[PDB]
């Protein structure tokens, strides 16, 4: 899974008397939103809808996530990138793709 | 991963198989009318011949 976040830096007070690095604590909430998100979905939603359900939620999460942090940066929009299955089974994913084209 | 893997060629051999079928099933039909018109014609051809060999 990869999505890439975009956020800007509001009220300058707290983003250099709250928390040590911001940028990093955000990285890792992200990450941390982003682990929490992914697993409650199976596998084939994930795959089809990811677009919009998953990049949905992740940014209600993140932002519920860095609230108490009060950051106080604000989150501007997180998109998607790909849901790509891993690169072990590739191979599979898309042989399953191309069979309903070679039975066509 | 191998178990995820065999479920994706499960699917893939699922479906060529079904393409399989109905390909069979198409190529059977067009025989058995592949047949039937050269039989017809084979018959013909047998009362052709038949008249032939009285007249003879």
């Amino acid at each position: 899974v990869e999505m890439n976040v975009q956020y800007r830096v509001t009220n300058p007070e707290k983003y250099l008397y709250s928390v040590t690095s911001p940028d990093d604590s955000l990285r890792q909430a992200t990450d941390s939103a982003l682990r929490g998100v992914i697993g409650k979905y199976t596998m084939d939603r994930i795959l089809t809808e990811g677009r919009t359900v998953i990049r949905s939620d992740t940014q209600r999460e993140l932002e519920e996530t860095i609230r108490p942090y009060d950051m106080g940066i604000t989150l501007l929009d997180v998109n998607f990138q790909a849901a790509r299955p891993p690169e072990e089974v590739k191979a599979a994913f898309d042989d399953a793709i191309a069979a309903r084209e070679n039975e066509q | 991963y191998n178990r995820m893997r065999a479920e994706r060629e499960a699917v893939a051999r699922r479906h060529r198989s079904q393409g399989q079928e109905e390909a069979e099933k198409l190529r059977a039909t067009a025989d058995y009318e592949v047949t039937r018109t050269l039989a017809e014609a084979e018959r013909q051809g047998r009362i052709m011949r038949g008249e032939g060999d009285a007249e003879a």
